[PDB]
């Protein structure tokens, strides 16, 4: 599994740029596809979406209308073009890759990341802690909170977690608030009900640090927390 | 001034009229119910094609209860439709069967068609039949509205039907009343064409493709399908030509009295002999029915 | 030959004969048993209400 | 309204792609024609199969001929009960039957007086009133006719037809030992034998599977249109 | 004179 | 020879003491204890899902351990994995081989196996970070066709074959552990208890044979059938099991008393049984028939209790979830059929 980004580089605001995303190792087709920015030392944010087999095209709302995202199956290609880019729009642009069916784990890998640079009823998902002091050893619980009740009537609590270790691209920690991801240790545990989640690391460890970030998958306007930081 | 009696036909001739719509009838419900229930009788055998002879012997029961009953005694004993609205009704119903027999037939050669030229190209499932279906009693429908409209039963009084019981009640005609006389005439030149004229244009190019392209006990399947267009073709002229005959030639008092004495009664126990055919044809030389 | 596969057949016999059997009366009773305990506990032997049925229409 | 989640939607959509895959396929694998080759252990089935075209499972050859698509199951290696397994065939377009005509003479290695060609009569005569294929055609191919031409000088019919009552020349010989692998269909009506005579060169075999095939595929799409 | 027998 | 005969004086005297010890420990039958039992009613069940999609005869199916998942095949050349709760295909593996007759799920729900008239048993990886379903695994050395298959782990697999023989694999080197031999005819099904040390096996021989998985011999022989087992599951207890046979009868045979325990055969039926399972308590019986329709038995009682007529060809498969909240049925008509009962 990889994925590698390129296209980007300094754009004049009001002008077009269009990154693409080659995938190798897996297979692309089944695979649905995001791109998710992270502008300079901010949070993440979902930008598009492009199903598997193109039948549906989801876009944030800062983006509409200006953002085209297609993928090319024979050629395992993965493009966003943008057009009249802003200033608004200076950020890191993520591959996310994310297969849909009972059971699956949406949202597992991410590319490294291209960066652009502009030179000039949605639920709303709080991390009130910013930045959490810790030691190696102890255990460290992360707070969550979602304005609307994430518990869907299925059962399933669409509540994700992300690490992204400093320098490095997000990676999926637990999807669906109590599922832990492949090749992710026992010591990520997750919980909460409806509207109040925490995730606990038990024993923590060195690489380990970075910014944990919540996400929902309710609604596909999907909306990431601010990102809680933990310092060593 | 008039002085009829209600009865038309002298005795021998009535009487065979009346036999040779008893072997009518008789062979239209005893064929008919036996196809309805050995379709029914199988939940496996279901097949789309079997739907169309469903469709098919509904119909055929529809003109068995409908169009032989009114139409006989619409020239054998009374020579008059009872009511205003039953009229009405009777043209409705019997016009709806005829084009459903006469559509149903096209829609089984254009799925004899599929299922013969293109087996798996066009694969014809149960909602291609509910939608043939559909769409045929919405074209019988359609095709009779303005004819729904025009039957009116017209005041015939000053003629009277004293038969040895002096019978009294004034008659009437249950003429198309058109706005003008006109609409009549085309009416029934795109009645000719709709039922007569494109419908037997599909099933002879349709069975002549198939013909052709079987003929490279091969040869007794196109015998079949030859007899079935000359059938089609053969039992079902005389009738639209004596309609025609009287709607644009309108004859002549002589002619005139001979065809609605005598021509129309046969040309239209020919017609409904399709009907009482269609079973002994469709369901015993299917032979899946026979091997079911 | 056929030697050995008779020497295989009054061995396998042998085995067999040799285990020890309880009565049918108590398997039956056993069988029972466990038929009955386990009752209340069977959705298709006394059906769940539609609210507890994740098959329901 | 839908009441469905973002997954639960994207799950129905991803069941929705594998219908239409599902659907194409099987558009594929019914514009085909399926072939079930039987016949005895030294029949000449493997001569057959090299002209048309690890484990002792099922053998598939796939070949084309004539813009048409074949695909012939060899199964002479599955030595279990065959009524366990020959319904998975019900669907084949033809039955392949190959018996060798130089066998009226060999016996089989047991011995026991029952001859080869007595034991392949036998397999036709379980396979063709099989339950399982009533309306299936047989192309029975008679093998060796060259060999089994040079053999009959010396040995003729009379030791596996008693009732034999012809000359020993090869076309009567032939065309008796046909006949009587004919009479064995107590199904003349619904199923057709196809018999050819393999000749050495591959096109006359493989053009006479062609017409089989095509004059059952027209067969069997007549008896769906209530014709036949 | 508009007298005609019924139709099909 | 001599030898040979006296050989087989003691197999027929051997027999004979294995009878005698039967009848001897057979004093009084199960139905006559249980006649003073309540009846269970009139088992109604309805046809909650239908699953589409199969091209096919449909030969196999199996319950994942969750009670939500099943997998199936069709001879298609296609094995689906379906969401019962949804219908929806959550995989469709195409097969090698189309030939195939049956097929598993493992306990942990990451493989599913299938084989067929190719002789091979081939393990499927469901959980790939490709994304896809490929081949973990492709078991050679029955030298007949695969008729069953039942996962004891993720890394051990019984199957059963045509060559009279069933064997124990390790997937991780593939090659046969354990191969258990005895069966004078094709092994048609086998059912492994719920604690996996032992298993069932019904042959053609119209005799089941209990195995000890560890050991490899055949611990227990049970006859009375007239035809093939096509058919056999394990009582939930473990200490019993169920036969459906070509003779039109179900039998419930015990392993402690080594013996025969009840029939179940009504008159007005003719055909063969080719499947049956349990309920989650055991009172109930189902199986599949080839007059298209599933017949529920009191197990306890041999009364019928229930049909679940639903299918246009002969049903095949079976299945009783894990929680017993739903049985379903494939069917021939390339259908399965998801039942449940009504309060």
């Amino acid at each position: 599994v990889q994925l590698v980004e390129s296209g980007g580089g300094l754009v004049q605001p009001g002008g077009s740029r269009k990154l693409s995303c080659s995938a190798s190792g897996f297979a692309f087709s089944s695979f649905g596809m995001h791109w998710v920015r992270q502008a300079p030392e901010k949070g993440l944010e979902w930008v598009a979406y492009i199903s598997s087999g193109s039948g549906t095209i989801y876009y944030a709302d800062t983006v509409k209308g200006r953002f085209t995202i297609s993928r090319d199956d024979p050629k395992n290609t993965l493009f966003l073009q943008m057009t009249s880019l802003r200033s608004e729009d200076t950020a890191m642009y993520y591959c996310v890759r994310s297969i849909y069916y009972y059971g699956s784990s949406p949202f597992d890998f991410w590319g490294q990341g291209t960066t652009l640079t502009v030179s000039a009823a949605d639920i709303v998902m709080t991390q009130a802690t910013s930045s959490v002091p810790v030691t190696p050893g102890e255990s460290v619980s992360i707070s969550c909170r979602s304005s609307k009740s994430l518990l869907h009537s299925n059962g399933n609590t669409y509540l994700y977690w992300f690490l992204q270790r400093p320098g490095q691209s997000p990676q999926l920690l637990i999807y669906r608030m109590s599922n832990l991801a492949s090749g992710v240790p026992d010591r990520f545990s997750g919980s909460g009900s409806g509207t109040a989640f925490t995730l606990t690391i038990s024993r923590l460890e060195a690489e380990d640090v970075g910014v944990y970030y919540c996400m929902q998958h309710l609604e596909y306007p999907l909306t990431f927390g601010a990102g809680t930081k933990l310092e060593l | 001034l008039t002085f009829s009696s209600y009865y038309q036909h002298t005795s021998p001739v009535a009487a065979m009229f009346i036999v040779a719509y008893a072997l009518i009838f008789l062979l239209c419900m005893v064929g008919n119910t036996l196809v309805c229930f050995i379709v029914l009788k199988n939940r496996h055998m279901h097949t789309v094609t079997n739907m169309f002879i469903l469709n098919l012997a509904v119909s055929d029961l529809l003109v068995g209860i409908f169009c032989m009953p009114t139409t006989l005694v619409d020239n054998l004993i009374t020579g008059w439709p009872f009511d205003n609205a039953t009229c009405k009704m009777s043209g409705l119903v019997q016009g709806m069967s005829v084009s459903a027999s006469v559509f149903t037939l096209v829609a089984i050669a254009v799925e004899r068609f599929r299922c013969i030229v293109h087996p798996f190209r066009e694969k014809l499932t149960l909602r291609k039949a509910l939608v043939t279906i559909a769409v045929i009693w919405a074209l019988a429908l359609l095709i009779m509205c303005p004819s729904a409209v025009t039957l009116t039963v017209t005041r015939e009084e000053h003629h009277f039907m004293v038969d040895a019981r002096n019978r009294s009640y004034p008659l009437y005609s249950c003429w198309e009343a058109w706005p003008e006389k006109g609409m009549r005439r085309v009416y029934t030149t795109v009645l000719f064409s709709h039922i007569y004229l494109a419908p037997l244009a599909l099933i002879v190019v349709m069975y002549a493709r198939i013909a052709r392209k079987l003929c490279q006990r091969r040869a007794r399947v196109v015998h079949m399908l030859v007899m079935v267009a000359l059938f089609f073709t053969l039992s079902w002229l005389p009738l639209w030509a004596l309609l025609l005959l009287i709607d644009y030639g309108q004859l002549s008092a002589p002619q005139l009295h001979l065809v609605t004495v005598y021509a129309f009664p046969f040309a239209h126990w020919l017609a409904f002999f399709n009907s009482s055919a269609n079973p002994i044809i469709y369901g015993y030389f299917n032979e899946n029915f026979r091997r079911g | 030959a056929s030697i050995a596969q008779a020497r295989k057949l009054v061995e396998q016999l042998k085995m067999e004969a040799n285990i020890d059997r309880i009565k049918v009366s108590k398997a039956a009773a056993d069988l029972m048993a466990y038929c009955e305990a386990h009752a209340k506990e069977d959705p298709l032997l006394t059906p769940v209400p539609a609210s507890e049925n994740p098959f329901r229409e | 309204g839908c009441t469905l989640s973002a997954e639960d939607k994207a799950a129905v959509e991803r069941s929705k792609m594998i219908d239409r895959n599902l659907r194409e396929d099987g558009e594929k694998a019914a514009r085909e024609v399926k072939l079930l080759l039987l016949g005895a252990g030294e029949s000449g089935k493997s001569t057959i199969v090299k002209q048309m075209k690890k484990t002792t499972g099922i053998v598939e050859t796939h070949f084309t001929f004539k813009d048409l698509h074949f695909k012939m199951f060899d199964v002479g290696a599955q030595r279990s009960e065959r009524k366990k397994w020959i319904h998975c065939f019900e669907g084949v377009t033809a039955i392949i039957f190959c018996v060798a005509l130089s066998d009226y003479d060999l016996v089989l290695a047991e011995d026991e007086e029952m001859n080869r060609m007595h034991e392949s009569m036998k397999l036709f005569d379980s396979i063709c009133n099989n339950k399982w294929f009533t309306d299936t055609s047989i192309i029975l191919f008679l093998n060796k006719k060259d060999l089994f031409e040079e053999k009959i000088k010396k040995s003729p019919l009379t030791i596996c037809y008693p009732e034999y009552a012809g000359s020993n020349t090869y076309e009567e010989a032939a065309a008796y030992i046909q006949c009587q692998f004919e009479d064995l269909n107590k199904r003349k009506d619904t199923k057709e034998i196809y018999t050819h005579f393999t000749c050495s060169t591959d096109t006359k075999n493989v053009q006479f599977v062609f017409d089989a095939v095509t004059d059952v595929i027209i067969k069997n799409n007549l008896k769906d249109c209530g014709l036949f | 004179v508009p007298n005609l027998p019924q139709r099909f | 020879q001599s030898e040979l005969d006296q050989l087989r004086q003691e197999a027929e005297q051997l027999k004979n003491q294995i009878r005698d010890a039967r009848k001897a420990c057979a004093d009084a039958t199960l139905s006559q204890i249980t006649n003073n039992i309540d009846p269970v009613g009139r088992i109604q069940m309805r046809t909650r899902r239908t699953l589409r999609g199969h091209l096919a005869k449909i030969y196999a199916m199996h319950w994942g351990t969750d009670s939500r998942l099943l997998v199936s095949a069709s001879q298609d050349g296609k094995l689906i994995i379906w969401d019962s709760y949804t219908t929806n295909k959550v995989h469709a593996i195409p097969l090698r081989s189309s030939w195939v007759m049956t097929c598993a799920y493992a306990p942990s729900g990451n493989y599913v196996a299938c084989g067929g008239l190719d002789n091979i048993c081939s393990i499927y990886n469901l959980k790939t970070r490709e994304g896809n379903v490929r081949v973990s695994r492709e078991l050679a050395g029955h030298t007949g066709y695969l008729s069953c298959c039942r996962f004891l782990d993720d890394n051990q697999i019984v199957t059963s074959s045509g060559d009279t023989t069933c064997a124990l694999w390790d997937i991780e080197t593939g090659q046969q552990t354990t191969t258990f031999t005895g069966h004078t005819g094709d092994v048609m099904s086998l059912s492994l208890a719920p604690d996996t040390r032992l298993f069932v096996s019904g042959a053609c021989d119209a005799s089941a044979k209990l195995w000890d998985v560890r050991e490899g011999m055949c611990r227990q022989t049970f006859t009375g059938h007239e035809s093939d087992i096509n058919a056999i599951c394990f009582f939930p207890n473990g200490n019993a099991f169920a036969t459906g046979s070509d003779d039109a009868t179900c039998r419930l045979f015990d392993l402690r008393a080594d013996q025969e325990l009840m029939t179940y055969s009504h008159d007005n039926i003719i055909c063969g049984i080719t499947s049956v399972s349990f309920s989650k308590s055991g009172r109930l019986l189902l199986a599949g028939y080839d007059d298209f329709n599933c017949n529920v038995w009191d197990a306890l009682k041999a009364d019928r209790a229930g049909v679940l007529a639903g299918h246009d060809n002969r049903v095949s498969c079976l299945g009783v979830t894990d929680d017993g909240m739903a049985v379903a049925t494939g069917s021939w008509d390339s259908f399965l059929k998801i039942w449940n009962g009504s309060s």
